RNA sequence: CCUCCGCAUAAGCCUGCGUCAGAUCACUGACAAUUAACAGCCCAAUAUCUACAAUCAACCAACAAGUCAUUAUUACCCUCACUGUCAACCCAACAGGCAUGCUCAUAAGGAAAGGUUAAAAAAAGUAAAAGGAAACAUCACCUCUAGCAUCACCAGUAUUAGAGGC
RNA sequence: GCUACCUAAGAACAGAUUUAUAGGUAGAGGCGACAAACCUA
RNA sequence: GCUAAACCUAGCCCCAAACCCACUCCACCUUACUACCAAACCUUAGCCAAACCAUUUACAUAAAGUAUAGGCGAUA
């Protein structure tokens, strides 16, 4: 059917462990540190999208203009494909016109 | 309409069977009348020595001890072979030591190799 | 299949060569298929001397009753229907000899005070000695089964039971465990169940003839 | 998903248990159940 | 209908490796199968 | 003498052939070259005995009397071959020093990949070799997209294995 | 002489001898009835018929007279759990008919338990008059 | 194969009620 | 064997293993806890003690060690009692067959203190790697013949250093012995 | 009682009703097979002859105008290697085809009736009185273009080559 | 590689015949006794 | 009651970093998986959107989506 059969694995999760303990510690970095470095650098994440959060089409546009010459050919053709798709997607057919 | 098998003997027509063969080495030549002449020159020649009186049996007894795996290092073997000749000669032109300019005249040359297995 | 030889012959006919795998691990069994010497009931101090070399602390007369208590535990092993202390109590040669017919049935048997006291008779000897006690106690047994019908064994009145129950002690860290139970050819007949069971004749097929 | 539709047998048993006195194949399955039970209420 | 009346000589002709490698587009075909990673890289 | 094509008739039916261990390589390395030839021939005879016995065992559909003996003789013969190869390699290193025993090279083939081709001993010369000149060992620019694609597949397998290993490690540390 | 390139030979080269020929051999019992004066073998995939004569003359000095070659293709109707065509080991077989009236027959090769032996024969089987009652109890 | 920890508990409660209705205890 | 093929206490290639873990299965793997490569702290036959389970505290001996499942077979305890010879009508025979135990589930025994001792595979002047106890200053070593056959070569024969190093080939030395008088040499061809 | 088939080689497939055991109108695993004179696999240079069909080939009788030959000179010695050989076989519908050599029903090969009953409607066959139907190509011809050569036309020359009409 | 048309080089008995085998003509095409037909359901 | 259900965990996901792949012996461009005689570059095209169709049209942050250009009609 569509249910489980027994009670599932017991969710051993310590909500108070170290790798979550400092979650945002030293993360008011800018005005609480005499303006040396903004929070706009403290994020450890991909350089395609580290803090210019536009739309989906914008997301891909930034991915291209940042790292396109660093992809295998499948990713380049893929990013080009969806970029063409989205450029057609924005201004063609929708609810508000 | 089948392809995944190997290309061994049985594939198609007569001559299509005729050319290829399994893993032999050729022995002769094809001359007139579709007659093959195979020379004793190009044939395999397996001349083993006489086995009588060699005391080394095919298996080795387990009562013997073990040793260390001493690979035949080229510098080590070269030193062990050339040490006495060089020691006497320096106490006394590598042709006396047997250095080979070319192996063009030897039966068993090395580069290319003409020996077998 | 009939035995190992029949399986091997039908294996050769089936072509299934059982490949010999070389393994150092074996079975460290601690039971004996039989006993070293069975004392036939109606000079054996060499076995006692050989046993004292390993244990060095053994009183024969006090060895019986606790073993009888262990034998009583065997009755408890049926009365509690608890194979746990059974496997913790007796030999593996006795576990099939005490359970494979005993299972899938109800037994509420018990022992009571001896008609005749048990006497130690046997002594024996990869080392496992065997000591037997001849006991005539009171028994209260009943064969209840899947139907729940208590079928073989009187209801409440105990009966005199004499037999040469032989336990065995191997030589590691264990102690005496129940080996077997000697019954002489001069033993009295048993009381069977009240059910009548047919012994089928030699079943002739439609082709042959009946003698 | 980041969340799939997990409460089905509870939902269907909430559906069919107010019409379990019918006849025919509609004693069982959710589509027949909804149609007849809706009519009945 | 019995259209597929194949023959081994013509098979290794029209589907072999030498002919499939004679013009560089076929070399590209070989490479396309290779990055596709099949087994029957030719016929 | 065909009598050696079967094993010793005395040991037949004994369910096991009491044979020693294989000759140690360095221990075998102390024997003469003529002795090496003797050892190789004795190994050939025993190995033939092994092959005939095993095939007959299949023909009789029964177990093997000395199953480890065949592979042991094979292993000892392989060790003797290793010693022979070591001596021939010492000869090739001393006398000329070329690395791969056959003369050959690294080049590129019509599939565009980098490989090492082997030259073959053949009579006629490379300025007239009617077959070797047919060997199209040239690649024009039409191999680019496929070559980089091959790089892409290699990288995909690489990142796949790395992710699998490190995530398996993370689950492993979670188990402690 | 398998698994190696033999040396190139010209019109008048030296006799290309061997040192330790790797081409092992296996001669089995005949399967169908055969004449007496020939013994066959499952030679490996490489050597020639005259090579078989030479290898026999080296190993045992047999009087080789006739030599025979037949290429038994391995079968290809047997599948694995992935359901693929997996051809068997194909084999080329050979036969040397030996001379001087010798005729070699196939050798007729290949011509804890006691505890179970004290158990299986010592079953002490259930009596019909017992009727399923357990015999561990003696009463 | 719903990754979740509650609807299981709901179905377990229903099945336990079913077990109680299967044969009521003494 | 197969990728992530589950090994067991039976032989690593057994037919009974193929009736246990056949090649056609892709089963669920077990989580193997990785110990250090020089730190397989069990030796075949050594006395140890099970710190857990029924009959814990006794002394046993680990005989079988399949490092793949990373479990220890300490015979003497930790056994089930199962019938063997399950034939059509044969009564069978009950045997106490013993299963594995985990490396963290048992502790090695101190050879002098007679206690469950966790030891470190440390270094010594005589021995580069050896298990060394912390509760006591003792090193635990690993604990523990051939009649010559008709095809068995003796050690006396095996003591001959007959490989006198020459500058000639093995084929060359043999032909020097064999007397194969060489008339022609090879002709020089190219490398096409 | 059937056999306008059958037996072979050819092609083409790939061990596919051989043997010992399992149980899946009542296939699976292991073991064994096909030992060449037939057929392929070839042919040491440079030049030089090679009009006189075949049809039983002697006549007649032709047109569509012929499907097969060395020789000269130089150089050259050593012999039996390798690979196909099986089979109830191949392409398709879920009616059919298969090139070639022999036997024109035969020496080889094969079985349309699972068992019964004897309905109609249908299908096939037998029997029935009395009557006996109640356009494209093309030969021929015409027209038009083209005065000529080394990859077609053509190795040709306006009685030629190509294109339209009836 | 079926079929359409052609080449090479064979076969059967009476041509505008069929066919064993290789080879050639690729779609913006070829082929076409032109059926506005074919060239892999 | 049977068929059935259900179960984790294989490994995939994206990123971070980092430049990687190519010789057991062998054989492998002829009919690829057989030991052997006398030749390469020459502009991508096209729709779509113009509510049909034609010129036109893509295959770090900030100035700035302003200056340039549009059957001056769509936008880039
Ligand atoms: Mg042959
Ligand atoms: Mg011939
Ligand atoms: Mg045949
Ligand atoms: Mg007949
Ligand atoms: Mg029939
Ligand atoms: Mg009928
Ligand atoms: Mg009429
Ligand atoms: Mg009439
Ligand atoms: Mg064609
Ligand atoms: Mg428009």
């Amino acid at each position: 059917i569509g249910i489980r059969l027994t009670l599932p694995p017991p969710k051993v999760v310590d909500r108070w462990n170290e790798k979550r303990a400092m979650f945002g510690v030293y993360d008011n970095i800018g005005i609480l540190g005499n303006f040396e470095k903004h929070p706009k650098e403290l994020i450890r994440g991909p350089i395609w999208l580290r803090g210019w959060k536009g739309n989906e089409l914008q997301r891909c546009i930034r991915k291209r203009k940042m790292v396109g010459s660093r992809m295998f050919a499948d990713d380049l053709h893929n990013l080009n494909k969806r970029i063409r798709y989205l450029y057609k997607h924005f201004n063609r057919h929708g609810k508000f016109r | 309409a089948d392809r995944m098998s190997k290309w061994t003997s049985k594939r198609g027509p007569r001559s299509f069977r005729g050319r290829k063969g399994r893993g032999a080495k050729g022995i002769g030549f094809l001359t007139s009348g579709w007659r093959f002449v195979q020379i004793k020159e190009m044939v395999p020649e397996f001349v083993v020595p006489d086995l009588t009186g060699f005391k080394l049996k095919p298996y080795v007894s387990y009562l013997a001890p073990e040793s260390e795996e001493t690979p035949l290092t080229a510098a080590q073997l070269f030193s062990e072979a050339v040490a006495p000749a060089i020691e006497k000669d320096f106490k006394d032109n590598l042709e006396k030591y047997g250095f080979e300019p070319t192996q063009e005249g030897k039966l068993f040359q090395l580069y290319p190799r003409n020996f077998l297995r | 299949f009939k035995t190992e030889k029949e399986f091997m012959q039908h294996a050769r006919k089936a072509g299934l060569v059982i490949p010999p795998e070389k393994s150092d691990r074996s079975i460290h069994l601690a039971c004996t298929a039989g006993i070293f010497d069975a004392y036939v009931p109606p000079a054996s101090q060499v076995s006692i001397r050989r046993i004292k070399d390993y244990d060095a602390n053994f009183k024969i007369k006090d060895f019986p009753e606790k073993a009888k208590d262990i034998f009583i535990e065997a009755h408890l092993c049926l009365n509690n229907s608890d194979h746990d202390r059974l496997h913790t109590l007796v030999t593996e040669h006795c576990f099939p000899d005490m359970t494979w017919d005993i299972k899938y049935k109800t037994v509420r048997w018990s022992f009571v005070e001896s008609l005749e006291p048990s006497h130690v008779v046997q002594v024996r000897c990869n080392v496992y000695g065997q000591i037997t006690v001849r006991m005539h106690t009171r028994q209260t047994l009943a064969i209840y089964d899947r139907f729940g019908r208590l079928m073989y064994g009187q209801e409440d009145v105990p009966k005199d039971v004499l037999e040469y129950v032989v336990f065995e002690k191997q030589l590691p860290y264990g102690s005496w465990r129940m080996h077997t139970k000697i019954v002489p050819p001069w033993a009295p007949p048993k009381q069977p169940i009240l059910k009548t069971v047919m012994i089928p004749g030699p079943q002739l097929k439609p082709e042959e003839e009946y003698e | 998903l980041r969340n799939r539709v997990t409460d089905r047998y509870f939902r269907i048993q909430e559906v069919l248990k107010h019409a379990r006195h019918f006849r025919g194949r509609k004693n069982r399955c959710y589509r027949l159940a909804v149609r007849t039970v809706i009519r009945a209420f | 209908g019995n259209e597929y009346q194949p023959s081994n000589i013509k098979r290794k002709n029209k589907h072999g490796w030498v002919r499939r490698l004679s013009t560089p587009a076929g070399v590209q075909v070989i490479l396309r199968r290779m990055l596709k990673g099949r087994k029957s890289l030719s016929h | 003498g065909l009598e050696e094509f079967f094993d010793d008739p005395k040991n037949w039916g004994q369910e096991k052939v009491k044979s020693g261990a294989a000759w140690t390589c360095q221990q075998l390395r102390n024997k003469s070259n003529e002795d090496l030839h003797k050892l190789w021939y004795v190994l050939l005879k025993e190995r033939n005995m092994l092959l005939t016995l095993e095939q007959e065992a299949k023909r009789q559909r029964l177990p093997m009397p000395s199953p480890e003996r065949l592979d042991k003789v094979v292993d000892s013969m392989d060790a003797l071959d290793k010693v022979v190869q070591e001596r021939e390699d010492a000869l090739r290193l001393l006398q000329t020093g070329q690395e791969r025993a056959r003369p050959g090279a690294w080049r590129r083939d019509i599939f565009g990949r980098i490989i090492w081709h082997k030259f073959k001993q053949w009579v006629i010369p490379w300025h007239l070799n009617k077959r070797y000149n047919r060997k199209r060992f040239f690649a024009l620019p039409y191999v680019d997209h496929f070559l980089r694609l091959e790089r892409e597949k290699r990288a995909r397998i690489k990142a796949r294995k790395e992710n699998l290993e490190r995530k398996k490690a993370k689950i492993l540390l979670k188990k402690f | 002489a398998r698994n190696v390139v033999y040396p190139l030979y010209r019109l008048g080269g030296p006799q290309l001898r061997v040192f330790r020929t790797n081409f092992f051999i296996q001669l089995v019992r005949p399967g169908v009835a055969q004449p007496e004066d020939t013994v066959q073998f499952r030679i490996p995939m490489e050597m020639t018929r005259v090579d078989l004569r030479n290898y026999l003359e080296g190993i045992y000095n047999v009087p080789v007279a006739a030599v025979r070659t037949r290429v038994q293709h391995g079968s290809n109707k047997r599948r694995d759990h992935r359901n693929v065509r997996i051809k068997k080991p194909d084999y080329k077989v050979a036969y040397v008919q030996l001379a001087h009236g010798q005729t070699f027959t196939f050798p007729d090769l290949f011509p804890l338990y006691s505890m179970l032996e004290e158990e299986r024969q010592q079953r002490q089987s259930s009596d019909p008059r017992r009727g399923g009652v357990p015999s561990w109890f003696g009463l | 194969v719903k990754k979740g920890f509650r609807a299981a508990f709901r179905f377990q409660k229903e099945l336990e009620r079913q077990r109680l209705l299967r044969c009521p205890p003494p | 064997l197969p990728p992530h093929y589950r090994y067991g206490m039976s032989p690593p290639g057994s037919v009974a293993d193929k009736r246990k873990n056949p090649p056609w299965i892709r089963r669920r793997p077990v989580v193997v806890e990785p110990i250090s490569d020089e730190d397989w702290y069990l030796f075949c036959g050594d006395t140890v003690e099970i710190l857990e389970g029924k009959d814990a505290g006794k002394q046993g001996k680990v005989v079988q060690v399949i490092r793949q499942r990373n479990w220890v077979v300490v015979g003497g305890l930790n056994t089930h009692y199962r019938y063997i010879g399950k034939t059509m009508d044969y009564r069978g025979t009950m045997i106490p067959s013993e299963a594995p135990l985990l490396h963290r589930q048992v502790k090695l025994v101190d050879p002098m203190d007679r206690k469950p001792t966790e030891i470190e595979w440390r270094f010594t002047e005589a021995g580069e790697r050896v298990r060394v106890s912390t509760r006591s200053g003792r090193i635990i070593p690993k604990p523990e013949t051939w009649i010559d056959g008709p095809k068995d070569t003796s050690v006396e024969d095996a003591l001959e250093r007959t490989y006198v190093p020459c500058l000639k080939t093995l084929q060359e030395e043999v032909m020097e012995a064999m007397g194969i008088k060489e008339t022609r040499k090879y002709k020089k061809v190219y490398w096409y």
